[PDB]
């Protein structure tokens, strides 16, 4: 019940249990730009919306790529995901050279999750504030997400810290993402995700909401600035 | 090691429409004369897959544990029956450890043969490590591999190591068929064994033809 | 700034009270444990009932598995009072010491040398800052290379001492007077001779020594002592079919 | 401590531990160099007891080479170590690029110096700055400056120790582009506006030209010395 | 400073040693770059106000290869540093491909170096920086896909601008760019609209001795720093003098 | 008592051990667990609570009922991140004792092994310990099973039921009435269910596996048709 | 971050753990030793808490070598472990050089070992004043290392509790020329009226040197006949 | 934890230095150690600060102690820290004749010690060296020579210093008495004057203050006292001056 004496390093632990140094850093994913995943019956997209400091400046990527099925979007500070993106790009590369098949996926997220883990017992080092959601492609479709701490949810829906109270609600009532068989009404569905859970008197998506889908057949596909603006970002 | 003592036999490893076939002698010889006739080389890996020694027997048995540890530790995490390691995956990982010892000095004399099952449509996702009918295979699930000690990898449809790659398997390249039954495939590998008995020093009775059918992996002991 | 509770600081009266810190752990856990010596023979009780520390729901747990008893050598046991956590620790710490001597001096160690290895790595612990002090007592029990019984007592800071029959746990301050009383009735008794009655003469002394600190009836089935004694000579722990017919030794 | 950034930020954005560092400097003995057309004079000032401390063990005016003059100000005892750590690397560049090292080089390696301490971990920020006057990779002549900060500059002309705003205003005005060898001087020993002492027994002369660095002999100092005060009435 | 160490997150979900460290980048000389279709200008300002300086010596436009050139600002000794690091990581890019860096995978490395508390791997271990570097770099060039233009800060965030400006007055030339910055602008368009963004914030005069911008072309792809010829006939221009 | 609570090397004048009672009260406010003998085999549940807010997340997904080979089970109680380090040492701790000896680790040794792991953090003054409890049972052929908890700071004992988490003095009410040691596996598995409605809704978030059925005598799944019918009312 | 000097400077000048060091062995048991003319004297009396203790058992004067005798005084933890590198460092020295570790050899070197103590990052100064003695080539020697580092030679001191007025008793009862057996007599009354106690016997550790004889430990019945007057 | 460092290489906002500037103080509390050259040698006094009368006072001192065969400092400070710097002048004065087959100029032996006391307060995070020495010697390029080193390093250049307590009485002595060139003999009743004048007495105790001497005899005898020889030096001190 303190938050002088049990705050200033990883170790010490509050009278209640709780350790406030990483919860810290759990708040930071609460800080940065919004993310959904829906994860269909045979696809997976993630949407992502980037932020502009500036009008002049460029809206800098969200989503990223780590290998030719697996792909995440950060929350949170970009320069810790910068060290777990490239780790899990390492990782994957490492498994198609030491071996010839795809990387794991549940295997991956257990090997970023563990990095988390080590970042957390000693006092030297500091927890990566930073949320990853992975969504991948293996065998079956998946959704992963990771915390400060060590944890693995395979999750349908999700949101990032921003609007994730007006986000969760839209997908905690939506259960036909699964019998969604078709791609355009799952990227749809996505898309309203961010434009339900978007601050007032803001653009709703002027090219600057990165949009990538993978599944059974579709790589780590990038949507151009062709595609979504013209259907998909124009049905409302 | 420096120097194959204790020498083995080789193996025969082909494959039909129920499954692969690799057979062997259970005969060591150390130096010029057979110490030990009582001895298995086709060491099961996997519920799926198998592996066959040849050459050196002694430093056999340390792949066989580097490879029997990983079988615990890839059933740890079998949340499904798909994330189990395919044969592909062991020959990958038998193939990279030769390799790294072909950079250095000791190389461990073996001519590893890994066999088995790639594919997962057949349910067995529970799996006992101690203790009706067979399945039709599409003959692209079943693989095949061969590693020499220099670290050479690759896969066919009959594998046949150290002697019998120049007795047996020139029987075998013109009489081997696709998708044969059980009993031609047995037939065909107790004629080519026998004419390794024949023109061998190494060689003797005692095989153990193993099976890797789609129910899982059985043992046998003939006497041709 | 005054910090008296870092590990390494001497308090402005000459003092470590860190050490006086963790000497009260071990009493407040209050495990009393016996360790008396005797005729080529000593013997060590427990009290094997729990460790008062945080909450232990009973009547579930296993007795017979739950003991402060541990062999270092096949010679050379010892009990371990404190901290449960420690208490494992200074034990595997023991046992890798034992194991250490025999590859590197031939015999079988010493009861007294591996007690003074024991209270040499526990010294690193208080002269240095990096770790923690093992609140961890104990009872080094064997016998030696010239057919002696050897009796040695370690505390959480440097203390090698040995005794020919002491008391750890949370009632050190008054079991001394009550040991030495009870001790007087073996050396100034009758005393005729030896006849390899240790078993007699000091196990039915040594319970009867725990029977004064403990006013309980001492139940057989929480109760476990061990015996070194000679032409055994393996840390021989008396059994439950031994225990209660000691006990009915009163009359 | 050990490994422990000890150079932190402070709550408003500079940095603590070498803004002390940068104030040591203020408390040590004054220094200044001008740059001419192709010589280089120095001037450092010392303070010792007298009858004792005879040859001074040459605490200031400190060469690097035979072409690499180097004057410093603040902690005399940390130029034991960043000198050595300097005339090190003279060598060293002599030895793998079988040049002799420019001053252009060597005030990148004391400024490089420099800024490793008040970056690496565990470690004190160099409480000393100097000015090194050498000869560049042709016959050019430039003076440099390197502030415990890191950052370093060439200069014309600085002067650098106690209260170094007072001696570098009055060379912002009366100082020439090409000043003869015997009026360079004048100028240099005209900065006896610091030091309140006008013996010299306090200020320390060099020159450096032709890739050999000459003193100043006693003789000749006083009779420059000679000129300063009927100057000032 | 007060018992806290480097490693530390506040309540609201941010580091203390990082936040501290980005009111440093506010007190450097002023900069701007600006990075049209056509190609990439920089420009800064040159304090000399010491007349005792060689005025050669400073310059607040280096450069890390012939394609990218950046500026400084902040504490101008630690820019040496990252600056000598990022010459260093993209001349050995050089040696490993043979073609020339990309802008964003040379920002890249050098903002994984204002970050190197919590990282776990090796190319930094031989000297882990223990503080952040306080300065923020405006780096530009014409790699490929076109000239490109970031700019980079001590919390790692690097966001790609179209037309920047840092140093002290960073916040008195930012509206000047977001108002008269085009889309369609040719080189003179852009050297004079860099001018004139450094002369309403600016306490002295825009002659030759005060202002060292350079530029990098897209046909040659090799930067070039502006000497007396090319500023003095530029800054002539004034196609904008209001007062 | 002022001051000697913040790091985990200091002792507090009273002879308690600050830093570690903390730990006890984070994992009474996690998710339980649950592992009690049975005269067939042994039987585990992890009921989960914190999983009530999300209902995005898979119906068989949070598992919590890890193990180190074919017949050893290990769960936890409160942080899942700590104890995953510590199940990768027990994995590793199986492996090594495979390499050195071709022989499955016994219990009574493994639990020796990790209880170590966890106290060697206790004694470090620069690290953090673990939070986390950890309940380790198997069940032998000849001999019976034993379930082994290794709570913060060592201690390691043996049981015969036991559960830790944001109830374990609830649910351990329950155990003690009738005597488990002697009933069934099969009619354990409704049994369970019949305290976790009492002391929370009609959801399928407990998950939880059993290590012997004369099943071949190893670590089986949920077996979800076994898990259908759930006696919701008795 | 884990090694920073604990045992830092004061603004008075001074090592002020380095005096709450030596108020630790001014609070302990007292050490006498006494050098003469054909040998030196160590004595320590063994405060006896209780009767169970062996008195074989515990020890306050060790053997460094066949002819180097050490007494302590303090904290007995710290003891055994410079007892260690006190022998481990009298090895080092008869391995090199064929002959046996000259005293001020050795005290150079246990100095240089318990000085470290006190600038070394994370740990504290020793909590103990030894009192090293022997037959030597150069004659009899008597050196005191205190607790900062430095040694001293002295003649006849003690170091325990109550070292200034029992340190009086040899700045009237010694000579400059004193026998061995003189010496006994003068130790044993140090340490039986100088303190209350209790009529002292059989808690009395003496070590000799017997005229270039091996370092000889008393015994309990040995030092009766000297305890008798 | 990091709440225990006590940052002893830390700046403070005055500029200097914390834990130097405590030790600088402490060794002013110490002993007092006089420096001296004259034209025959070099000659360092002492004062042996008195603890009982059963120290020997004959065969040894801690105050003076002997670096090689021609290079001797005399300690004035904190006597434990000394010695680890004793051991580390012996080993440079020895590493240079192992490297070089020459003797060390006493020049460059105090540049190797000052450099160990230097790198203290730069970095690794300790407690400085608490002391600081007259060290003085005799070589070959230069003759005698006398330097005194500091606990921060800044060493310099003497003929006559006297370090220690009550410095400022002391120096007063030999600023006006020390003469440009003078003997042994006359050298030896200098720094036996200005000793007697530092610890306000009038004549020494002969159970007191130890000196030596080197004047190099082409073969640097350095001859240190006894106690029958400091009599013959007090005589002729309570003669005349």
């Amino acid at each position: 019940m303190y938050r002088n004496l049990y705050d200033t390093d990883n170790i010490i632990y509050s009278p209640e249990g709780r350790l406030y140094q990483v919860e810290y850093a759990s708040e930071a994913i609460k800080q940065g730009t919004c993310a959904v995943a829906i994860k269909s019956k045979d696809y997976v997209v993630v949407s992502g919306l980037k932020k502009c400091i500036s009008k002049l400046s460029f809206p800098q990527e969200k989503i990223f790529k780590i290998d030719d099925y697996i792909g995440i979007s950060m929350s949170g500070i970009t320069s810790d995901a910068k060290v777990l993106t490239k780790f899990m790009q390492n990782e994957c590369l490492s498994h198609k050279f030491l071996y010839n098949e795809n990387i794991n996926i549940e295997s991956l997220v257990r090997s970023v999750a563990d990095k988390y883990q080590k970042n957390t017992q000693k006092s030297s080092k500091r927890a990566f504030g930073v949320g990853l959601m992975i969504a991948a492609y293996h065998n079956e479709p998946c959704i992963f997400e990771t915390r400060p701490n060590g944890s693995y949810f395979e999750y349908d829906a999700l949101s990032f810290g921003a609007r994730s109270h007006a986000s969760k609600t839209y997908l905690e009532k939506n259960l036909h993402l699964f019998e969604e068989c078709s791609l355009e009404e799952l990227i749809l569905h996505c898309l309203k995700a961010l434009k339900c859970s978007l601050s007032s008197e803001s653009e709703l998506t002027i090219s600057n909401t990165a949009l990538a889908v993978v599944g059974k057949n579709h790589p780590w596909q990038e949507i151009s600035s062709l595609q979504l603006e013209e259907y998909l970002s124009k049905v409302k | 090691t420096l120097g194959p003592v204790v020498t083995g036999t080789s193996v025969i490893a082909i494959k039909y429409k129920h499954g692969i076939m690799i057979a062997a002698d259970r005969k060591a010889s150390y130096g010029s004369y057979a110490k030990f006739q009582n001895v298995e080389r086709i060491f099961k890996i996997n519920n799926k897959t198998v592996m066959g020694f040849s050459g050196e027997l002694a430093d056999a048995q340390y792949l066989h544990e580097l490879l029997t540890r990983k079988n615990i530790n890839n059933l740890s995490e079998k949340k499904r029956k798909e994330d189990m390691y395919t044969p592909q995956h062991y020959h990958s990982y038998v193939s990279r450890v030769f390799y790294v010892r072909k950079n250095r000095i000791d190389p461990l004399f073996n001519n590893i043969i890994i066999a088995g099952i790639n594919s997962q449509k057949y349910d067995n996702n529970d799996d006992n490590v101690l203790l009706e009918e067979y399945k039709e295979i599409h003959k692209d699930d079943l693989y095949i591999g061969f590693v020499d000690m220099h670290g050479t990898n690759f896969c066919d449809d009959y594998i046949t190591t150290g002697y019998a790659r120049y007795f047996a398997l020139t029987l075998l390249r013109d009489h081997y068929k696709d998708n044969m039954t059980e009993e031609e495939a047995r037939i065909l590998i107790n004629e080519c064994l026998r004419i390794l008995y024949f023109r061998d020093a190494t060689s003797s009775n005692f095989i153990q033809i193993v099976k890797v059918t789609s129910k899982g992996v059985e043992y046998e002991e003939p006497y041709i | 700034s005054m910090y008296d509770r870092h590990l390494t600081i001497f308090s402005p009266d000459g003092n470590l009270y860190q050490i006086e810190y963790a000497i009260k752990a071990v009493k407040n856990t209050n495990i009393t444990s016996v360790g008396v010596k005797g005729e080529n023979c000593a013997v060590i009780i427990s009290q094997k009932k729990m460790a008062t520390q945080y909450i232990s729901q009973d009547k579930l747990l296993d007795y017979n598995n739950i003991t402060n008893i541990y062999n270092i050598t096949d010679e050379i046991g010892c009990s371990m009072v404190g901290m449960p956590g420690d208490c494992l620790s200074m034990v595997y710490k023991a046992r890798s010491e034992a194991s250490e001597f025999l590859y590197s001096n031939g015999y079988n160690v010493n009861a007294e040398t591996l007690c003074r290895n024991i209270c040499d790595k526990i010294q690193v612990y208080t002269q240095h800052a990096y770790m923690r002090l093992h609140a961890c007592s104990g009872m080094i029990i064997g016998i030696d290379e010239n057919n002696k019984p050897e009796l040695f007592k370690f505390d959480p800071s440097g203390f090698c001492a040995g005794y020919r029959a002491c008391v750890i746990g949370n009632k050190e301050q008054e079991s001394i007077s009550v040991l030495e009383r009870l001790l007087e009735k073996r050396k100034k008794k009758i005393q005729q001779e030896t006849i390899d009655e240790d078993i007699r003469n000091t196990t039915i002394l040594a319970i009867e020594a725990l029977q004064t600190i403990l006013a309980f009836d001492l139940k057989a089935s929480e109760i476990e002592v061990a015996i070194v004694s000679t032409k055994n000579r393996n840390f021989t722990q008396i059994s439950e079919k031994e225990i209660d017919n000691y006990l009915t030794y009163i009359a | 401590s050990y490994d422990r950034a000890i150079t932190v930020f402070s709550p408003d954005g500079h940095l603590l531990q070498v803004e002390h560092a940068l104030e040591a400097v203020k408390k040590g003995g004054c220094a200044v160099a001008i740059k001419s057309s192709n010589f280089a004079v120095l001037a450092v000032e010392k303070k010792n007891i007298p009858k004792l401390q005879n040859p001074k063990t040459t605490e200031k005016l400190i060469k690097l080479d035979e072409h690499n003059c180097l004057a410093f100000a603040g902690l005399n005892a940390d130029a034991r170590v960043l000198v050595n750590k300097t005339r090190l690397e003279c060598q060293r560049y002599y030895l793998n690029m079988d040049e002799p090292a420019p001053v252009d080089y060597i005030a990148k390696y004391v400024a490089k110096v420099q800024q490793k301490f008040t970056h690496r971990g565990g470690v004190r920020p160099f409480g000393i700055a100097t000015l090194i006057a050498g000869f560049k990779n042709n016959k050019e002549i430039c003076i440099y400056q390197t502030e415990p900060s890191g950052i370093y500059a060439a200069w014309k002309a600085q002067a650098i120790g106690k209260n170094a705003k007072i001696v570098q205003e009055f060379l912002e005005k009366n100082y020439q582009e090409n000043m003869e060898q015997k009026d360079c001087i004048f100028l240099a020993l005209k900065a006896i506006f610091e030091v309140v002492e006008l013996s010299s027994k306090n200020v320390e002369v060099a020159l450096l030209t032709e890739k050999d660095l000459t003193f100043i002999e006693e003789q000749e100092i006083n009779s420059m010395v000679e000129l300063i005060d009927q100057e000032r009435t | 400073e007060y018992d806290r160490g480097v490693n530390t997150f506040s309540p609201e979900g941010r580091l203390f040693q990082v936040e501290y460290a980005l009111g440093a980048i506010k007190l450097g000389s002023t900069a701007v770059g600006i990075c049209v279709n056509d190609g990439v200008i920089l420009a800064s300002e040159r304090r000399i106000s010491s007349t005792l300086i060689e005025k050669d010596s400073v310059e607040k436009l280096l450069s890390i290869d012939d394609h990218i050139g950046c500026a400084m600002s902040g504490l101008m000794a630690d820019a040496r540093t990252l600056i000598d690091y990022a010459r260093v990581e993209c001349n050995h890019y050089k040696f490993i491909y043979n073609e020339n860096i990309n802008i964003k995978s040379c920002v890249e490395l050098i903002s994984e170096l204002a970050l190197d508390f919590s990282n776990l791997s090796d190319s930094k271990r031989k000297k882990i920086m223990s503080r952040p570097f306080g300065v923020a770099l405006l780096i530009g060039g014409v790699d490929k896909n076109g000239p490109c233009l970031w700019y980079t800060e001590p919390s790692g965030t690097n966001t790609r601008f179209s037309a920047a400006s840092i140093g002290s007055a960073q916040e008195g030339a930012e509206l000047l760019l977001q108002e008269n910055y085009k889309k369609d602008m040719t080189f003179e368009q852009a050297e004079i609209l860099a001018l004139t963004v450094l002369r309403q914030v600016m306490e002295d005069k825009l002659s030759t001795s005060n202002v060292e911008i350079c530029a990098i072309k897209k046909s040659d792809q090799t930067f070039y720093k502006y000497n007396t010829d090319d500023i003095s006939r530029i800054i002539d221009v004034l196609p904008s003098p209001v007062y | 008592s002022a001051g000697y609570d913040l790091s985990v090397s200091t002792f507090s004048p009273d002879g308690r051990l600050y830093q570690v009672e903390y730990i006890y009260k984070s994992i009474n406010n996690n998710n339980t667990a649950l592992c009690l003998e049975c005269k067939d085999g042994i039987i585990c549940c992890c009921i989960n609570s914190n999983m009530d807010k999300n209902k995005m997340i898979k119906k068989n997904s949070y598992n919590r009922i890890y193990h180190v080979n074919n017949n050893i089970i290990i769960t936890y109680s409160g942080f899942d991140g700590d104890a995953r380090n510590i199940i990768d040492r027990a994995r590793s701790e199986a492996n090594t004792y495979y390499y050195n000896f071709h022989t499955n680790i016994p219990l009574h040794i493994l639990v020796n092994r990790i209880s170590l792991y966890i106290h060697a953090y206790t004694l470090y003054w620069h690290m953090r310990p673990f939070a986390a409890s950890i309940i380790i049972s198997s069940f032998n052929e000849k001999d019976k099973g034993d379930i082994y908890c290794i709570e913060p700071n060592g201690a390691c004992y043996k049981y015969s039921g036991i559960v830790i988490g944001k109830n374990k003095e609830m649910f351990k009410t329950e155990i003690e009435k009738k005597d488990y040691k002697d009933i069934n596996v099969r009619d354990a598995i409704e049994d369970i269910y019949k305290f976790i409605l009492t002391s929370n809704n009609l959801q399928n978030l407990v998950n939880f596996s059993w290590i012997c059925k004369e099943s071949s005598y190893e670590f089986q799944n949920i077996h979800e048709e076994i898990l259908t019918p759930a006696l919701n009312k008795a | 971050e884990y090694s920073f000097s604990l045992t830092t400077f004061s603004p008075t000048g001074k090592l002020v753990q380095i005096e709450y060091a030596l108020n630790r062995v001014s609070s302990s048991s007292p050490a006498l030793g006494i050098r003469a003319k054909n040998g030196v004297i160590i004595a320590t009396e063994k405060k006896s808490p209780n009767e169970l203790i062996e008195e074989n058992s515990i020890f306050k004067i060790q053997q460094i070598s066949e002819h180097i005798g050490i007494v302590y005084a303090g904290m007995p933890g710290d003891f055994r472990v410079l007892l260690k590198r006190a022998r481990k460092e009298a090895i080092r020295y008869s391995l090199q050089y064929g002959s046996e570790i000259l005293v001020k050899e050795l005290v150079k070197i246990i100095a240089s070992i318990v000085q470290e103590f006190t600038q070394t990052g994370g740990v504290r100064p020793f909590g103990l004043s030894l009192l090293i003695c022997g037959v030597d080539v150069y004659g009899y020697h008597l050196y005191q290392i205190d607790p900062s580092g430095c040694y001293f030679n002295w003649m006849a001191t003690c170091v325990g509790k109550d070292y200034q007025n029992n340190m009086s008793f040899l700045e009237k009862r010694y000579n400059k020329d004193i026998e061995i057996e003189d010496a006994i007599h003068t130790a044993i009354l140090t340490l039986k009226e100088s303190y209350e106690g209790v009529l002292n016997e059989k808690n009395i550790e003496i070590g000799v040197a017997y005229d270039n004889k091996p370092f000889k430990i008393l015994t309990q019945n040995e030092i009766k006949d000297y305890l008798i007057e | 934890a990091r709440r225990y460092d006590s940052r002893t290489t830390t700046f403070s906002p005055e500029g200097r230095l914390y834990q130097v500037e405590y030790a600088l103080e402490a060794i002013n509390n110490a002993s007092i150690t006089i420096g001296l050259i004259t034209k025959d040698g070099v000659i360092l006094g002492a004062d042996k600060v008195f603890i009982s009368k059963l120290i020997d006072k004959a065969n040894n001192y801690e105050k003076i102690y002997k670096i090689d065969k021609h290079i001797f400092c005399g300690v004035a400070g904190l006597n434990a820290d000394a010695n680890i710097l004793i051991n580390q002048s012996r080993l440079y004065a020895q590493r240079y004749l192992y490297n070089y087959n020459e003797v060390q100029p006493v020049s460059q032996l105090v540049v190797q010690i000052c450099d160990i006391k230097q790198s203290y307060t730069q970095y690794g995070g300790l407690r400085p060296y608490g002391v600081s020495f007259l060290i003085g010697g005799y070589d070959t390029k230069d003759g005698y020579q006398l330097y005194h080193t500091d606990p921060s390093g800044n060493y310099s250049g003497w003929f006559a210093t006297a370090i220690g307590t009550n410095n400022l009485t002391a120096s007063s002595v030999l600023k006006q008495e020390w003469k440009n060139d003078m003997t042994l003999e006359e050298g030896l009743l200098l720094a036996l004057k200005t000793l007697a004048k530092s610890t306000d007495t009038e004549i020494p105790k002969s159970e007191k203050i130890e000196l030596a001497y080197l004047t190099n005899k082409d073969g640097e005898v350095y001859q240190k006292y006894l106690t029958e020889k400091e009599i013959e030096e007090l005589i002729k001190l309570y003669t005349q001056k």
